[PDB]
RNA sequence: GUGCUCGCUUCGGCAGCACAUAUACUAAAAUUGGAACGAUACAGAGAAGAUUAGCAUCCCCUGCGCAAGGAUGACGCAAAUUCGUGAAGCG
RNA sequence: CUCCGAACGGUAAGAGCCUAGCAUGUAGA
């Protein structure tokens, strides 16, 4: 009921290898979250990887903006709950996507105690990360819908828990920085130093500059550059 | 953006192994 | 049974009365002309 | 092939062969009655127009539905095929024409004519830019993507079948008994004669519902609604100039 | 009308363009778009919509409305350039006598001579539809007597069996005598 | 004829690749500009039952190109022909 | 791994070269949770009926079915007079 | 004298309680 040509895959789900080998299967395995026949193709993401496959069908994933086998995203890399309830996502995402997803899951013969395959276990010989946290407990359908994620609340509270600015060069100038501070409020004493390519700004009672501390934790992206920010003295040292 | 190809089998697999 | 004859004969009169009859902008209702036709069928049935 | 094909209001397309004079295929699959059927000029397939919502393309010697061309909103009255002329050409009774592609199955291009229900389509006997037939304002078309070449004469009667020969003569049969002949190069009315009724027929009951020329293109044969098949021949006259 | 009654003009124009592209044979939607363009400014989009309506093979009532809208906008060259394809589509007697409309504005002598040569070289070399000769005689009587006696008496090769009309022979004689 | 033969084969059976990841791949797994991968077909053994007996696979959308007819304009014949 | 370099050159080692080029639903599955017209028991087609036939214009089950048999869901929509409004076009 | 038949058209109608042979093999952190 649903054939295609190429999978809508991730960039990490494909693998850390520029040449992989897919294997199309016309009408296999019955899509996880809509129960429809679709075109399953698996591959090997890299050496000693997990032989990843394709779960969520073409219309299933294309409609809801999500990858066919991890349900995170093609545009960002966040879950489908964070990218719906929550912008903040751009500083919340990551480049260089960890290949801790494409690895074999835990050898249950080892967990019981007698993994007979010895060193030849094509599974993975670590200990099972304890059951108690709800990141032992997520499923597919609750993940794929926005309703009830164990991950998305735990990453959504990373989004609200947690001055020497430099990296000026030839893009940042003094008037652009003081007008980007002018929307926050008024100055008391500002300066720009060019031997270290840095700027010093203050505020009446911080606060407004406090959300600048929310704005500039490797996050204030003006003039196409990730600016460098660490703390000032505030101690007359 | 996907498209077909008619690429060298031997060198494809060789670079993969490498 | 005989029902296909009836359905065919009514629909062909429908197609013809769609195409011709009005000849411009008339089409006097619909059921009315079919009713006059049905009464005619009974009239020829009347021997 | 050495066989004939028949279809009608019995919702069955029978391929009556000539080697044994019996039903050899007895194909089925139409949801309602069938209007017409015709075979391709080179391919061994047949396109059948049904009445429910679409036409059917049936493959010979397989009895399987190849492709369903559902592009009309009413019954498909006439359907014409060709080797490379217009591939698939189906005339619909929903006051619109549609010519689909036999490979893809979807509709390719639709017509810019025929407010009256069009029920007469026929192939050309020379080159391209063939014409169609309808009850009011019959026009012409073109094989490459369609183009309104010219309109017909003042034939306001409900036409049922149009037949043209390779000599350039075109004749359209109406349901009122009057058969109006025209030309292919100009389009002038040549005879526009009316057919007489039979002895058992009524006063106004004859209607030309089918017309096809012979293989020699010299003797014409028209089928009327008065239960009589008339054979028309030529006339060796010379004082018949058109004004 | 519901979109034009509100303050939305972009969605109203987008609905009008879709109605004009879907219904090309309709004339009420084109008249409503022309009224909305006359209620709006004099931008080139109204002229483009008028050209798109005229390119869809309209009737003479739309061509006359477009000519009136061009004449009511102080257009001389644009009205004369758009009048070339109007006589080539409908060669009526009312359209041939209205093709020489430049004489009624600036008296357009070279244009009137070209229109007279085009009217004499058009269809009707044997009958002239009994309407071009009276208009040519009126245009010669309003102007000087250059070719007023020639086209009325020596141009009788395009007459129909009586060289004049029944009630227009003595009237033409009195118009040629007392002028 | 080739299209009809393919359609008849489908009715009888019924009744490498180079894709550039130009979506999010910029620095994560650096070096993927063409992503040369091979896509083969799985050899299905001819001793197997069908996957199901019924399904509800939505193939496509029913929205077609509803363009205008552009045949002619609409009018009326006569006042007396309307009553006739 | 096999063979060959009048390889270094003894018969040990080392070097060069040729040939030989990508298995695998890899886990002893880790997990994970449903239904019988069963027996028993009580009871037992209720101790009846004014419409008169009917037949067509959305699914699951039994069945080898292009045999068959099972279970199911419509009225208001109005063809055409008089008057006012907007626009095109004419004298 | 030696030509042998099979199924459907057939077991009701349910009330409260009680017990069973199976089936999928997942993305997640």
């Amino acid at each position: 009921w649903e054939d295609a040509d190429f999978p809508i895959l991730c960039q990490t789900c494909l693998g850390e290898n520029p040449y992989i080998r897919m294997t199309k299967e016309k009408y296999g395995k019955e899509c996880k979250i809509c129960a429809r026949p679709f075109t399953v193709f698996r591959w090997c993401p890299g050496v000693r990887m997990r032989f990843k496959k394709t779960e969520v069908c073409q219309t299933c994933s294309k409609l809801k903006n999500v990858c066919q086998t991890c349900l995170l995203d093609l545009e960002y890399g966040l879950p489908i709950q964070v990218r719906d309830a929550g912008d903040m996502l751009l500083k919340l995402a990551r480049t260089t996507p960890y290949y801790k997803r494409n690895r074999p899951h835990i050898c249950s013969f080892w967990v019981k105690g007698e993994c007979k395959r010895g060193e030849e276990c094509p599974y993975r010989h670590e200990k099972p990360t304890d059951p108690d946290d709800p990141l032992a407990d997520q499923n597919i359908k609750d993940r794929y819908y926005g309703i009830n994620d164990p991950v998305a609340d735990k990453l959504l509270k990373r989004a609200s828990t947690m001055l020497y600015v430099g990296g000026l060069g030839d893009t940042i100038t003094e008037t652009d920085l003081r007008n980007h501070f002018y929307q926050f409020g008024e100055i008391r004493t500002i300066t720009v130093v060019q031997r270290q390519q840095c700027a010093f700004i203050q505020f009446a009672t911080r606060q407004a500059a406090e959300v600048a501390a929310e704005k500039s934790f490797n996050k204030l992206i003006v003039n196409g550059r990730r600016l460098n920010v660490k703390w000032g003295r505030s101690q007359a040292a | 953006y996907a498209e077909p190809a008619h690429i060298n089998d031997f060198m494809f697999e060789q670079q993969r192994r490498t | 049974v005989e029902s296909h004859f009836d359905l065919e004969l009514r629909a062909a009169v429908m197609h013809d009365i769609l195409d011709m009859m009005p000849e411009g902008i008339k089409q006097n209702k619909a059921r009315t002309i079919l009713q006059h036709l049905s009464e005619a069928w009974r009239c020829w049935k009347a021997n | 092939s050495p066989y004939l094909f028949s279809c009608g209001e019995d919702k069955q397309v029978k391929c009556w062969d000539l080697e044994y004079n019996k039903v050899i295929r007895h194909y089925h699959g139409h949801l309602s009655a069938v209007y017409g059927l015709d075979l391709h000029p080179t391919i061994d397939v047949l396109v059948t127009c049904s009445r429910d919502s679409t036409a059917r393309i049936w493959d010979v010697r397989t009895k399987a539905s190849v492709h369903t061309l559902s592009g009309h909103t009413n019954a498909v009255a006439t359907v014409r095929c060709q080797a490379a002329e217009p591939q698939i050409i189906t005339g619909s009774h929903d006051t619109t024409i549609r010519l689909w592609d036999l490979v893809a199955g979807k509709t390719r291009v639709t017509l810019t004519n025929h407010k009256k229900s069009v029920r007469a389509v026929v192939l050309h006997p020379r080159h391209y830019t063939f014409a169609s037939g309808s009850p009011d304002n019959i026009k012409q078309w073109k094989f490459p993507d369609g183009s309104f070449i010219q309109n017909l004469s003042g034939h306001n009667a409900i036409i049922n079948t149009l037949t043209v020969n390779s000599d350039g003569v075109l004749v359209s049969g109406a349901d009122n008994g009057t058969m109006h002949l025209w030309d292919w190069r100009t389009g002038y009315n040549f005879q526009r004669v009316h057919a007489a009724v039979q002895p058992g027929s009524l006063d106004s009951e004859s209607g030309i519902f089918a017309c096809a020329f012979d293989q020699s293109e010299s003797r014409l044969l028209t089928a009327e609604a008065d239960k009589t098949i008339k054979v028309y021949r030529e006339d060796d006259t010379a004082t018949e100039e058109t004004h | 009308e519901m979109e034009m009654k509100n303050r939305q003009v972009n969605h109203a124009r987008n609905i009008w363009d879709r109605a004009i592209t879907t219904l090309p044979r309709v004339n009420q939607f084109w008249y409503k778009y022309t009224y909305m363009e006359e209620m709006l400014g004099n931008v080139a989009g109204a002229r483009q919509v008028f050209e798109r309506w005229m390119e869809w093979q309209p009737e003479e009532q739309a061509w006359h409305s477009y000519i009136n809208f061009e004449l009511r906008y102080k257009e001389v060259d644009r009205a004369r350039t758009i009048y070339e394809r109007f006589v080539l589509v409908h060669p009526d007697v009312k359209n041939w006598i209205k093709y020489a409309r430049f004489e009624e504005k600036h008296a357009y002598f070279a244009h009137a001579r070209k229109v007279y040569e085009r009217a004499v070289e058009f269809f009707g070399d044997e009958h002239m539809d009994e309407h071009l000769y009276v208009a040519f005689a009126k245009f010669e009587e309003n102007q000087k007597e250059f070719e007023r006696v020639r086209v009325i008496y020596k141009y009788a090769l395009d007459r129909i069996s009586k060289q004049d009309a029944q009630e227009l022979f003595k009237n033409y004689t009195i118009f040629e005598k007392k002028f | 004829r080739v299209a009809l033969e393919k359609s008849v084969s489908q009715k009888v059976a019924a009744a490498y690749i180079r894709y550039t990841p130009s979506q999010q791949g910029v620095a994560f797994n650096s070096g993927a500009k063409q992503r040369v991968i091979r896509m083969v077909e799985m050899q299905k053994d001819p001793m197997e039952p069908p996957r199901f007996k019924i399904n509800k696979k939505i193939p496509r959308g029913p929205p077609s190109p509803p363009a205008p007819v552009m045949h002619s304009p609409s009018r009326k014949m006569t006042v007396k022909e309307q009553q006739e």
